[PDB]
RNA sequence: GCCCGGAUAGCUCAGUCGGUAGAGCAGGGGAUUGAAAAUCCCCGUGUCCUUGGUUCGAUUCCGAGUCCGGGCACCA
RNA sequence: AAUUGAAGAGUUUGAUCAUGGCUCAGAUUGAACGCUGGCGGCAGGCCUAACACAUGCAAGUCGAACGGUAACAGGAAGAAGCUUGCUUCUUUGCUGACGAGUGGCGGACGGGUGAGUAAUGUCUGGGAAACUGCCUGAUGGAGGGGGAUAACUACUGGAAACGGUAGCUAAUACCGCAUAACGUCGCAAGACCAAAGAGGGGGACCUUCGGGCCUCUUGCCAUCGGAUGUGCCCAGAUGGGAUUAGCUAGUAGGUGGGGUAACGGCUCACCUAGGCGACGAUCCCUAGCUGGUCUGAGAGGAUGACCAGCCACACUGGAACUGAGACACGGUCCAGACUCCUACGGGAGGCAGCAGUGGGGAAUAUUGCACAAUGGGCGCAAGCCUGAUGCAGCCAUGCCGCGUGUAUGAAGAAGGCCUUCGGGUUGUAAAGUACUUUCAGCGGGGAGGAAGGGAGUAAAGUUAAUACCUUUGCUCAUUGACGUUACCCGCAGAAGAAGCACCGGCUAACUCCGUGCCAGCAGCCGCGGUAAUACGGAGGGUGCAAGCGUUAAUCGGAAUUACUGGGCGUAAAGCGCACGCAGGCGGUUUGUUAAGUCAGAUGUGAAAUCCCCGGGCUCAACCUGGGAACUGCAUCUGAUACUGGCAA
């Protein structure tokens, strides 16, 4: 389900970065950004109407390895809700507990962050969880397990929790590794520089 | 069939002799009123009535007639005595 | 009538073989494809692109 | 005979009692005449687990309805003081 | 189905080994009917014995038919195997399942060249004892050449390592005894007796990973079809997992079936003369010439090194040596496979009478075992026998 | 397991009661042409399915085996 | 809170704009095939041959109905060993219980298949000429006698199947007599009609020493009910074809008899001469119906597998009996075909019930475990039967979740590939190193689905009764197929787990080498003729993922069947013209009826599924509560503008 392949090739293909390998390292730099997708790196695209919509498509998938399947699955669940649809869709894809932990500092990526939730490190209101498809509701507090704290990754993971923005429609503790979660994501309080309104009208056709 | 229900085979046969046998004799006494009205007199056809309602009355009580068709026979039959006379 | 894919075949007047649909429209009046993969009609030999065509399992090597 | 009997209902291992008035020469999950409520044994301390229209039971009793132990021992664990 | 075999005695797999008309079938049937007075259990005919219409088209046994009987002392399964050079194929079938054979041989002419070959498979086979009947006695009675014929008997097992002088001479009428001639009769209670005193107790390996060759194939209306044959060694229950080996792909299937004799069992063993119901398999998907054994064990190969004795035509082999190229028929147990004979340098001609190597490549992928005793066929007649020196 | 028929150069058949294998339909190689029809110039490419035997010598004599097709069975 | 919802591109031509078919991009399925393939949860899994079938099992139960008890275990009398009660043991229905038989009840439910059927069916909404075991409510009765048979003995036909002759005995089996009513017939007088006892316990009394008697549970008969189920009738709706235009004679209707639980040509006798039909009868072909599923912006189109109601059938066809109910899957009789046994005279049998097999087919599962749970049958009950069901095995068939690891890692290697031979690229990719361990594997703990039932005991009731019995609590030992479970903990170790199609435009993603209208590709435009982004390989890249493609099938795009929502002078398309019936529509004024219409109310529109807000399985799939919806139909009471009817 998981890409487990070359996990820095995919901000190639795209020009920008997608945090795949932020890590303790401050900027990357030794990936050779922009210049080369690929083989043919430096030959200009043609950029049609559907691919560019399906490369802003592709791009948000690539952030939270989320596939089609799971992501057809997303859109749907937005579909039925009301107001609009578009909004809903980043309010969902952002309420998955690896997200939710990667927000709280615990996780240094989401991948890393994944690793957390399927090996049971990670227990919220008293309860351990394993699925990352967990969708957090407003008013909650997550945590890890006593057998799988401190035990050296969640604790340089919190060094680089500092050199994050730490949202605001959730809290952190990082004193006895505990996070809480106030609200949902608002519109205005995500990165702003994805876009997804595109992605509503490629699953329109 | 190899089946030990088969009992309610043999039960029915048991049955049936005594069942027609019944309402063989049931039908005849209606042959008989019939007679005395093809026939034209009434006291005859009087005398045959009433010995065979108690007859049919035995029977529908023994569960043989569903009682409405034993209440028909009384009926009808008396129709046919107020058009003899 | 019915088309034979594939580079190479080895039918001759039997081989019980499975018939699937497909117009190729070149041969007027052919309007089905020979299921190479199946039966007694014998994959291609030597296709490592699209093997899921012409029978062609993934390489024992 | 008019029956107050069960429907088993829900997923498999995962099983879910249907309270419900039917004829006795139906079937199981078949044709009845109305519900009642409902029977949850796999429940929890949430909140709920039995809901029993004790009201609509009575009212074909008096019919002529005959209730299976099992119900009747729901009617019994419905407590009619608490 | 019906009735669990029970092991109240110690039970063993015999067979007959002989010549056409020489009373084989006639003999297995007289041998039921004289054990039929001390235990009435078989009481089996002649027709009983050839129960198909070729069989009874030129009065021949072309078929194994199985027969057992049980000696107050012993257990006994006889196997009546086709006396015939174009049968020879049904006759290794039950010739795999002796633990010891019987010669039905006629006083009356003795030694035939086909009787020979019956004898020639059986050493090939693996059989160790061998109980001679003379059978036929009954017309000649001139015991002068009774006894002549009775030594060209005995020196023909020891020209082929065999204690014919060891062996029990057995007499006998096999057809007066089957109609009731109590001294005949008591030929077959001395051929009973000496059954019970000249055949030792097999060792059967039932801790071995389990192997089972394929002996006949059949098809029961409602159960489908079933194999039968001689557990080699390991042991097999119902609901037991296992794959079959054959001269194509390995297939997978569950025992569902364990019998011997038309009679229930629940647990199959070397040894024994049982047979396995595969899972859901037609009659097309398997046929003679296979293998079962247990999962995940052997993988069929393609070439193995061989040491042979040839026949000479005055011995039922060949007269004429041969080159490169030839190519008879290996026999081993269940198969007729044909495949090209890759010669050791230095010999260019291979003279009726010698007892050289060379190295075997088939045509068919089997799966095969080191020091595997075989024999050599070719046109309708025997040419080798030979034993598995190595695989390759 | 048994009993027969096809197994003959790309394909279809003839040739035998031993003597160094044919034909037809083919198809193909060159000159002309952008490339071909056509025209002109030349044509056998064969394990007689495989293997052995009675051999001065086997397609044909005897069979075994494998492949395909067609009939009987047998029934732990 | 309860439908916030509609995309287009390629191809006619030298080029263009229309018209117009053709084709693809999407989703879906009871899927098949090719390749590959780790686990798990929930569902589905013979669409063709309604083709033929071995074997096991699928409906039995009641002694609290009876005569009996052939067996099993006791009691009791006795008998032999011999440790004089330690054993052996012939009888005895006297008990616990119980084969075979009589009788009661069930077997018409449950389960399967979809052949037939185009309306005798189904669906929507009504209606009256009905019936209704078991359950439940009301009022009474429940008195007294007789005659047979099975089982069982004797004998005996037949191989078997399967009986026969002569006798024995009981009952909640059968048949009377008595008594009858708001019950039946009739206007009424009157006439007529029912039945069954067993089970437990016990004081006085009574004891032909069977027992009566008292009392409690249960049962029996009648009548009116109720509920539920079932039968019947009407209206509307429910396929294609008009190259099917007349069809029907017990047919249209009336009268009388018979018959049905009930109405009727349902069936007969007489008479009349009619009935249906274009708003489509008969005939031909196809098909189970609906709730629903999929698709779609909706309207619609397609479809009817699983789940649920209804109808039809049981090897083919036909008939009838029993019974409340069948005119009957594991019932009966006959005929026919197909298998089988045979002592050749004569008989056995129906898997479209769970499994299973041959065979058909592209293709669809184990001859498994249990009655622990739910439901059903009988029984007072304990329990017994239970292939319904609960579970398990097999299959990637579908849907969802999870895994194949995370971080670090520049000499920015090796090798492969391309190259302006500079180098780029594969590429943080790998190794090395530091951590982690889900699920698999192995080893221990360990929920819940379980409600009750049985024995003991206390109390309140019924009663002469502290008894029996019933109800409400308590106590002990417990009932678990799944099951080496769900779940939790521990240990070893990156360890055991990534493929599939594609890359000319459509439509996201490329070069080289090799083959040269050869081989092959293909959905369309179409490619390939010696410099191929389209053939094959190689490297790279793209999409998707334990699945990826292919084919078949459905709707969509298709406004290319247009009701919403198309056109007809030249593109397909005005009949040659006109008259005119049915039909359709119709100026204007007043009144009126209130049908259509519209408002509100009522009953109904089954449940589940679809939508909204919540809850529980670690989340989801899935299950589930309430609500909404079910866009339809019938009735009632009103409104009178508009359409229609009557009248001036
Ligand atoms: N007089 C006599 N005749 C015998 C005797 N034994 C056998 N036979 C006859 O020989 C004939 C042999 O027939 P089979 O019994 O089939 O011979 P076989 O040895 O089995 O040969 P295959 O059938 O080829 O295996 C029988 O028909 C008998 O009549 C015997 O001892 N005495
Ligand atoms: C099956 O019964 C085997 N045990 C013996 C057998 C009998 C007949 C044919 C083949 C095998």
């Amino acid at each position: 389900a998981r890409y487990l392949g070359p996990k820095l090739k995919l901000s190639r293909r795209e020009g920008t970065d997608l945090f795949l390998k932020s890590g303790v390292r401050a900027i990357d730099t030794k990936c050779k950004i922009e210049q080369a997708p690929g083989q043919h790196g430096a030959r200009k695209p043609r950029l049609s109407d559907y691919g560019v919509q399906l490369r802003e498509k592709q791009k948000v998938r690539r952030i939270y390895g989320v596939l089609e399947r799971q992501f057809r699955n997303y859109y749907k669940e937005a579909a039925r809700l009301k107001g609009n649809t578009g909004e809903n869709l980043l309010a969902l894809l952002e309420g998955r507990l690896d997200n939710v932990v990667y927000r709280m500092g615990f996780g240094a990526t989401r991948a890393e962050a994944r690793q957390l939730v399927s090996h049971k490190a990670i227990m919220v209101n008293g309860r351990v969880v394993n699925i990352a498809s967990y969708q957090v509701s407003p008013n909650d507090v997550v945590s890890i397990r006593e057998k799988a704290k401190k035990q050296s990754r969640v604790k340089a993971a919190l060094e680089l929790a500092e050199q994050r923005e730490k949202p605001t429609w959730l809290e952190v503790d990082a004193g006895k590794m505990e996070g809480t979660f106030k609200r949902k994501p608002e519109r205005s309080d995500l990165s702003a520089d994805i876009n997804e309104h595109l992605i509503v009208e490629l699953y329109s056709k | 069939n190899i089946k030990s229900a088969k009992k309610r085979a043999i039960q029915s046969e048991k049955a049936r002799k005594h069942n027609a046998s019944r309402r063989s004799m049931m039908r005849t006494f209606i042959k008989k009123v019939y007679a005395a009205i093809e026939a034209g007199d009434k006291a005859a056809a009087q005398k045959a009535f009433n010995e065979m309602q108690p007859i049919v009355d035995r029977q529908a009580a023994k569960g043989l007639i569903h009682k409405n068709k034993a209440a028909r026979h009384k009926a009808n039959l008396t129709a046919q005595i107020n058009k003899l006379a | 009538t019915s088309y034979i894919g594939g580079e190479g075949h080895n039918l001759q007047e039997h081989s019980v073989i499975l018939i699937r649909g497909g117009r190729v429209k070149d041969l007027p009046g052919v309007r089905y494809h020979t299921v190479r993969g199946a039966l007694d009609c014998s994959g291609v030999k030597d296709r490592k692109q699209a093997r899921s065509k012409y029978g062609v399992k993934r390489p024992k090597a | 005979m008019v029956t107050i009997r069960l429907a088993r209902h829900g997923a498999k291992k995962r099983p879910f009692y249907q309270v419900v008035v039917a004829d006795s020469r139906n079937a199981r999950n078949g044709r009845f005449i109305e519900r009642v409520g409902f029977f949850n044994p796999i429940a929890s301390e949430k909140e709920e687990g039995t809901r029993l229209d004790l009201d609509r039971i009575a009212h074909w009793v008096g019919q002529g309805a005959t209730i299976s132990d099992r119900v009747a021992a729901l009617i019994k664990e419905v407590n009619k003081a608490a | 189905s019906k009735e669990k075999f029970e092991r109240t005695k110690p039970h063993v797999n015999v067979g007959t080994i002989g010549h056409v008309d020489h009373g084989k079938t006639t003999l297995t049937a007289a041998i039921t009917t004289v054990l039929a007075k001390t235990y009435g259990g078989a009481a089996r005919a002649f027709d009983q014995i050839d129960n198909a219409p070729e069989e009874k088209a030129r009065g021949i046994t072309i078929n194994t038919s199985h027969v057992e009987y049980d000696t107050p002392t012993r257990h006994y399964a006889h196997v009546d195997c086709p006396g015939h050079a174009d049968y020879v194929k049904n006759m290794i079938t039950g010739a795999a399942q002796m633990d010891g054979a019987i010669l039905v041989v006629a006083a009356t002419d003795g030694p035939m060249p086909q009787t020979r070959e019956h004898i020639l498979l059986g050493r090939q086979v693996g059989v160790p004892y061998i109980i001679v009947f003379l059978n036929k006695c009954d017309m000649v009675d001139d015991e002068e050449l009774l006894e002549l014929v009775e030594m060209e008997v005995r020196e023909l097992l020891s020209q082929y390592d065999f204690p014919g002088d060891d062996t029990p001479i057995v007499r006998g009428s096999a057809l007066k005894a089957l109609e009731g001639d109590a001294e005949w009769e008591a030929k077959i209670l001395e051929l009973a007796g000496f059954l019970d005193s000249y055949i030792p107790e097999p060792e059967r390996a039932i801790d071995k990973p389990f192997l089972l060759p394929i002996e006949d194939v059949f098809s029961i209306s409602g159960r489908g079809t079933v194999v039968t044959g001689r557990v080699e060694r390991g042991i097999i229950k119902v609901g037991e997992e296992v794959e079959i080996v054959g001269i194509k792909e390995t297939q997978k299937s569950t025992c569902t079936g364990v019998e011997m004799f038309r009679k229930l069992l629940d647990e199959g063993r070397a040894g024994e003369n049982v047979g396995v119901l595969l899972r859901g398999i037609k009659r097309e998907e398997i046929e003679r010439g296979q293998v079962l054994a247990k999962p995940g064990t052997i993988k069929p190969h393609t070439k193995f090194e061989s040491e042979v004795y040839i026949l000479s035509k005055d011995e039922g082999g060949r007269h004429t040596p041969f080159f490169k190229g030839y190519r008879p028929q290996f026999y081993f147990r269940t198969t007729d496979v044909t495949g090209t004979i890759e010669l050791p340098e230095g010999v260019e001609m291979v003279m009726p009478g010698d007892n050289i190597k060379m190295v075997v490549t088939l045509i068919h992928p089997i799966a095969m075992d080191d020091g595997l005793r075989f024999a050599i066929r070719e046109g309708g007649r025997t040419v080798g026998a030979g034993v598995v020196a190595k695989v390759l």
